[PDB]
DNA sequence: GCTTTTTTTTTTCACAATCCCGGTGCCGAGGCCGCTCAATTGGTCGTAGACAGCTCTAGCACCGCTTAAACGCACGTACGGAATC
């Protein structure tokens, strides 16, 4: 083998992959189709993470909060979307807290 | 019976008109309160969102600017 | 002797004098009533500084003076000068408005 | 000790969310409840591309996502279609439509 | 008789293969040179990482198939089939890109 | 060298043709040229902006999708 | 009424192109491995925002008057769209 290890590159390829043998079990995906999954992920981070920032600025608060990404995610995805990002993201809120 | 309606054919005879245009079809008035509904829609669904999330029951005029920002409108002169 | 003005003589007045003005053109209390009609489709009880009910119609004229000029082109690309339905739907699809 | 992602039921990694969310110049602070929130969007519009994605797949009888697949998917969809309105899927062609009017009699 | 087909068949044939498909449709040599080129004019004796010109193929491609499809409604809207440089145009004024 | 003639009239046809179009003018070809051209010097002037601020000899695909990003037409798929 | 003439209409009939199939063979999806680095756990301090309690701003209800704008309608010119070339 060869000296000098590559340089670390973080990406969200395992959790995509994840995901997918949950929606799709005798589905993979191609190299670039998961560079696309990737190159999503951090854009609707971007967006979702900037409105937040916006509103906690606006409202004269220094913190995000569940409310924030909440209220962002309301502003930024299409209905249908919105409703089901807004329930599983409660769920999730819902869920962590009680198991602390 | 519509507050639409209250966007009168006259008022859309002048709007067109300081968009520059000469002759106008009899259609567009429906057509332009159908637009002028959507367009509103949009931005005050934004608004009353930034209303709701600053725990208010008044829409203030920041409220709208930020909508209208988020919208790609962005609005000077209602404190920007 | 009554006098008489061609069609489309007056409209070219129109034009001119609006312009060259800035006041708005919708009349302001059945912008208001609509704007508050809306308003109750998603949330109940609300009340609206008079400074954002203004935002928003300086905001709606602007934008559709803004559409009816795209639409205005898009009447005479296709050899008219009157402005139609589709002439205004081409625009919006253009822009990224609809689908 | 059991991550983050456990305790929220999640696949999406809640940890480096948060960090993300510290380390990207959005606010001073940052809530617990935030990057739970956050992971959980992230990966339910995930499965929502990749359901449908795949299922364009399976369509074109191919067992592995591509381009293509993804870009179909999310045009077809008039909500996808609308949240990456102003996105271009690299290597996904479009969506085949050619206009009423220029077809024969 | 020597076989052929009427105008506005293939070309049909070609719209049907094309969208169809996902490739490129410039060569990428004259477009890698064409990058180059440009490239210059702001700084010159500049490398490109391989990644950086396909990015660049493919948003041009994305771009121009894109003002294609409201470029070929601008002349449906004239009742036309034929696009021409007027179309283009408008389509362009219609988005902003040109005053 | 004068490489814009290297997008050749048949290439531009294809485009087009994946863009749904059927007829063709012959005006279109130096017209699209002109298009493609402008398009690229805005997208390529910011890129290597970002490279001349990284202080770089070699523009990266990153500094091609942050310029495509800043003229609002997001690339997926090269780092993006 | 019916024969003749004529375009439609409609069917045969070649031929190009595009679609499926299996067969082949190559290369990156996929998963395993061992290390590293960032996440977690479990400490402490500090304050940012939730909360109550108050002020008093400006947002709403309502009335009565004065026009000015909105509304119909009678009338005709100039546009749009159809057709042919
Ligand atoms: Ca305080």
């Amino acid at each position: 083998g060869k000296k000098r290890k590559r340089s670390r590159k973080e990406s969200y390829s395992i959790y995509v992959y994840k995901v997918l043998k949950q929606v799709h079990p005798d589905t993979g995906i191609s190299s670039k189709a998961m560079g696309i999954m990737n190159s999503f992920v951090n854009d609707i981070f971007e967006r979702i993470a900037g409105e937040a920032s916006r509103l906690a600025h606006y409202n004269k608060r220094s913190t995000i909060t569940s409310r924030e990404i909440q209220t962002a995610v309301r502003l930024l995805l299409p209905g249908e979307l919105a409703k089901h990002a807004v329930s599983e993201g409660t769920k999730a809120v819902t869920k962590y807290t009680s198991a602390k | 019976r519509d507050n639409i309606q209250g966007i009168t054919k006259p008022a859309i005879r002048r709007l067109a008109r300081r968009g520059g245009v000469k002759r106008i079809s009899g259609l567009i008035y429906e057509e332009t309160r159908g637009v002028l509904k959507v367009f509103l829609e949009n931005v005050i669904r934004d608004a009353v969102t930034y209303t709701e999330h600053a725990k208010r029951k008044t829409v203030t005029a920041m409220d709208v600017v930020y909508a209208l920002k988020r919208q790609g409108r962005t609005l000077y002169g209602f404190g920007g | 002797k009554p006098h008489r003005y061609r069609p489309g003589t007056v409209a070219l007045r129109e034009i001119r004098r609006y312009q060259k003005s800035t006041e708005l053109l919708i009349r302001k209390l059945p912008f208001q009533r609509l704007v508050r009609e809306i308003a109750q489709d998603f949330k109940t009880d609300l009340r609206f500084q008079s400074s954002a009910v203004m935002a928003l119609q300086e905001a709606c004229e602007a934008y559709l003076v803004g559409l009816f000029e795209d639409t205005n082109l898009c009447a005479i690309h296709a050899k008219r000068v009157t402005i139609m339905p589709k002439d205004i739907q081409l625009a919006r699809r253009i822009r990224g408005e609809r689908a | 000790a059991k991550t983050r992602s456990s305790r929220a039921g999640l696949q999406f990694p809640v940890g480096r969310v948060h960090r993300l969310l510290r380390k990207g110049n959005y606010s001073e602070r940052v809530g617990a409840g935030a990057p739970v929130y956050l992971a959980a969007v992230l990966e339910y519009l995930t499965a929502e591309i990749l359901e449908l994605a795949g299922n364009a797949a399976r369509d074109n009888k191919k067992t592995r996502i591509i381009p293509r697949h993804l870009q179909l998917a999310i045009r077809n969809d008039e909500e996808l279609n609308k949240l990456l309105g102003r996105v271009t899927i690299a290597q996904g062609g479009v969506l085949p439509n050619i206009q009423a009017v220029l077809l024969p009699k």
